[PDB]
């Protein structure tokens, strides 16, 4: 119950947030942009995943 | 000036007392003179240890009364009174004397 | 009378004093007398209670007694009923305001005086002295004494010719000043006469 | 024979006579826990003595707040009664 | 490395207890780091003196009642647990409270020594109603940190104490509430600097610059394990 | 009949601990899980922990 | 009337305050509900069950 | 004292006899260490049997569920009380209300 | 009033660009203090060039 | 660690 709420709030999206439509060189700097305070947890973004 | 004469049998205890007194003085007032050690009284006693007779059989005891002279140069309002509530450890006869 | 008293030789180093006060030559004798009185009274009272050490300490015209006993419950009785009673009598004895504290003695088998007392009691109620001695020694050892010695002397088993017997176990260094040697004594007033019980208990060496 | 209320608790050493008086029973108040002794209550012939002395249950602490005794007309020693 | 260093520039006392303090200047982003670290340390690990053992005369246990008073003995122990003491020299002192007569027993009636300071002269403890009633308690004030309770201090105590001394729980920490704010600093040539406005709320016994200095020393000596060894 | 009748009244003081049961008035049962420190609590901007 | 009483006190009308985290010092997104509930301790204590 | 109550706390805390509700109104003498002593106003007071009401407070004792039933006085010394008013707060009561 | 200094017990070097600094023991609620302080400094304050 | 220690190096004992 708690963990599906944490995931459903995490992997979602909104039509404008901090860092809308910026491009990221990996998931590591995705978490670094979430922690430093430069993007939001749900902000649509092109990443490069492997 | 307040002269303070600490007297006790245990030296460590006396020392402890003196320090405490200094602390008490120094927070409230200013320019505590200092803990000056006077001469120790070594009051000796010889006694015959046999119940009946053997005179060369003896024990020689002594009581070492230590003296500590603490002086306070400026008696303020706050300082002198602070000692009233501030009693020292047992087995230490203190003797304050202003002037 | 060969040996020095083990407590007495160590008062400056590892053992402390019982009466712990300062007084000038004027009031000292009187104080001593008072101490003797109060202690005597206490012994008389708390015989059934296992009492080891009465520590008197008088600051500022007020006497502070500290009773070291194995069972506080019998000395205290109901909470502050017996202690209170004791206090006023103590005060009377002294002629000053009294204050009784009661220290609880952990491990009464390792306290020497208590052991001695027990032995004396046993002797009085007509046990085999030797068996009592053994018990005393064994118990202490079990409890964690680095060593113990006990000695009993005179009219043993009501015998006409008096003798002394003693049991040691572990190590009991008496010449070593830094050794914590709890020494104490007692006397069994039996039908045949007195039987004196000495006991030395070596807790361990102090390093300073 | 009848059972007895005495501190002179057996086999068990200087770990019986403690939170009680010289005539037996817990001495009131105190910081009693588990495995203590409250009321020395053991009989001879029951070198054949035993320990029925009601103690404190395992795991509990507490303070003896009250001791009631309307015992068999005799509970007294030489005089508390 | 173009960093700077902060200083305690202005220390305003809004009251004797509630008192703010600035910090200036902090670097960019450091404000929430130092503020949260000083918050955690200043709430967990400060030394303050508190009541530990209470000794009332003619008492058996703490659940009894007494002659001539309002609050019961558990109420007295709670009102004594709230006390705020500030000793200077020693680390373990014994106070004395003696009072008779009809009226409330404030904290200002304790016969103080020289090095103890009771900073709340309107802290009520008892309400003596009978004029023939008296109360003579002897408090014991240790000094530590954190929270050490009666259960753990039931066997921890080594110094074999006598029976009759009521054990009160020890709330040692004199900090109760702390908030920090990261404003915009007014630097005459820099715009990317910030100030930290720590808003403490003490027990009255602790001096705020001394508390901040001690928390800073705690943090630096904890980080020395990272600095020196690897 | 009964001879020796000794009743002793203990009084334990139980505090609160991980494992007790608390509840509101609405049916919200709960077993108190972690007894957190004061610092780790969620504080609002005024400073008071919850 | 709950909203009007929350306006007499200086509290936010929604009943919800923004709360920071004691661990990380940073704001919880999406403001949370804080209030006073009357919570009871039921007599099912854990050191009577262990 | 429940901040959000229904007002039926008063009737439950009075009507269950755990609080020491005053029988006859008046003032107070407040020895109270042992008992609340209430001096009675003259209108509620009988001609003979001059009379002042002495309430017994039941201090720390065992309930049926091993909890502690205890009464504490919630009135001071020299304070007017009326008939039907509460004097001693029982277990789980706060000034005559119901504080579970 | 004396605090527990730790010993750095482990550097499990997984690769040349990987580490895991196992570190014990600290006072209650100090691991989060040290970890969060180092994490925020390493994210948004450590100097370097790119 | 030395960045934070030199940052806090001012008001210590």
């Amino acid at each position: 119950q708690d963990v599906v709420l944490g995931l459903y709030y995490m992997t979602r999206d909104c039509v404008n947030a901090k860092g809308e439509g910026m491009v990221l060189t990996g998931p590591k700097e995705a978490e670094r942009l979430y922690r430093s305070g430069l993007a939001s947890l749900h902000a649509r973004v092109k990443v490069r995943i492997t | 000036r307040i002269r303070i004469r600490l007297k006790a049998f245990d030296h460590r205890l006396i020392d402890q007392a003196t320090a405490e007194i200094v602390e008490t003085a120094k927070r409230t007032g200013a320019q505590v003179r200092g803990p000056i050690p006077l001469p120790t009284r070594k009051e000796r006693f010889t006694v015959l240890i046999s119940p009946h007779v053997n005179k060369d059989a003896r024990d020689q005891y002594e009581i070492r009364t230590h003296l500590r002279l603490v002086d306070i140069v400026e008696p303020t309002e706050k300082t002198v009174d602070a000692l009233m509530r501030l009693d020292l450890a047992a087995g230490v006869d203190v003797q304050i004397s202003l002037g | 009378g060969q040996k020095v008293h083990p407590n007495g030789i160590r008062l400056g180093i590892v053992k402390p004093w019982n009466s712990t006060w300062f007084a000038n030559t004027k009031e000292f004798a009187d104080n001593l007398d008072s101490d003797f009185k109060v202690r005597q009274y206490l012994t008389k009272e708390l015989a059934k209670a296992s009492v080891s050490r009465i520590v008197i300490e008088r600051p500022a015209k007020s006497i502070r007694v500290t009773i070291h006993t194995a069972r506080p419950g019998i000395v205290i009785g109901k909470k502050g009923e017996d202690v209170e009673k004791l206090r006023k009598v103590v005060a009377d004895i002294a002629g000053v305001p009294a204050q009784i504290n009661i220290a609880e003695v952990r491990k009464p088998e390792l306290d020497a005086k208590l052991v001695a007392d027990s032995i004396t009691s046993q002797l009085e109620r007509r046990v085999m002295f030797r068996r009592a001695m053994k018990r005393a020694v064994q118990n202490a050892m079990r409890l964690g004494a680095k060593g113990i010695k006990v000695e009993v002397s005179g009219r043993l088993g009501g015998a006409e010719i008096a003798r002394t017997e003693w049991y040691r176990e572990g190590r009991v260094p008496l010449h070593t000043l830094r050794a914590d040697i709890d020494y104490n004594t007692s006397e069994a007033h039996t039908t045949y006469g007195v039987i004196g019980v000495k006991v030395w208990i070596f807790k361990g060496e102090i390093l300073g | 024979g009848p059972e007895e209320i005495t501190a002179d608790i057996p086999n068990v050493g200087e770990a019986a006579l403690s939170k009680l008086d010289e005539s037996g029973i817990v001495y009131i108040g105190a910081e009693v826990t588990g495995g203590d002794i409250l009321v020395g209550k053991v009989t001879p012939k029951g070198s054949d003595v035993k320990d029925s002395s009601l103690r404190v249950p395992n795991g509990v602490s507490g303070t003896v707040i009250d001791v009631q005794v309307f015992t068999r007309d005799g509970v007294e020693k030489d005089k508390r009664a | 490395t173009e960093f700077l260093k902060p200083r305690l520039v202005d220390i305003e006392q809004v009251s004797s207890t509630h008192a703010k303090v600035t910090l200036e200047p902090l670097e960019r982003g450091f404000g929430h780091t130092l503020g949260n670290a000083l918050r955690r340390i200043l709430l967990s690990s400060m030394p303050g003196c508190a009541v530990t053992e209470v000794e009332i005369d003619g008492v058996l246990h703490e659940y009894s009642t007494k002659e001539g008073v309002q609050e019961d003995i558990l109420e007295i122990l709670l009102n004594l647990k709230g006390l705020a003491v500030r000793v200077q020299g020693k680390d373990e002192v014994i106070l004395t409270l003696n009072k008779s007569g009809i009226g409330p027993v404030t904290a200002a009636d304790i016969t103080h020594d020289g090095d103890v300071e009771i900073v709340k002269p309107q802290h009520v403890i008892c309400h003596l109603t009978d004029e023939n009633a008296s109360i003579s308690m002897r408090i014991k004030v240790q000094r530590g940190r954190g929270y050490v309770p009666a259960s753990t201090r039931i066997h921890s105590e080594e110094d074999e104490r006598p029976i009759g001394r009521l054990l009160v729980d020890a709330c040692y920490s004199p900090v109760e509430r702390i908030a920090y704010n990261v404003e915009a600093a007014r630097v005459e040539q820099r715009t990317d600097l910030d100030k930290l406005v720590i808003e403490m709320e003490t027990n009255g016994t602790i001096d705020p610059e001394e508390a901040i200095r001690r928390a800073a020393t705690i943090l630096a000596e904890q980080l020395e394990a990272f600095v020196d060894l690897r | 009949g009964v001879l020796k009748i000794v009743k002793v009244y203990l009084a334990v003081k139980r505090r609160i601990q991980p494992g007790d049961k608390m509840a509101g008035r609405h049916g919200n049962k709960g077993v108190i899980s972690k007894i957190n420190p004061i610092e780790d609590m969620p504080y609002d901007e005024n400073g008071t922990p919850v | 009337e709950i909203k009007e009483l929350l306006k007499l006190g200086d509290l936010p009308t929604s009943g919800q305050i923004r709360l920071y985290d004691g661990r990380t010092g940073e704001q919880f997104e999406r403001p949370v509900t804080v209030g006073y509930m009357y919570m009871l301790k039921l007599n099912h204590l854990v050191d009577d069950k262990m | 004292k429940p901040l959000v109550g229904t007002g039926m706390e008063r009737a439950v805390a009075v009507d269950s006899g755990v609080t020491a509700v005053a029988k006859r109104g008046g003032v107070v003498q407040y020895v109270d260490a042992s008992r609340i002593v209430i001096k009675v106003n003259e209108d509620e007071m009988y001609p003979g049997e001059a009379g002042i009401d002495i309430y017994n407070l039941t201090k720390y004792t065992r309930s049926n569920q091993n909890t502690c039933i205890n009464q504490m006085p919630c009135v001071s010394l020299g304070e007017p009380v009326e008939r039907g008013d509460v004097l001693a707060d029982g277990p789980s009561t706060d000034l005559g209300e119901l504080a579970l």
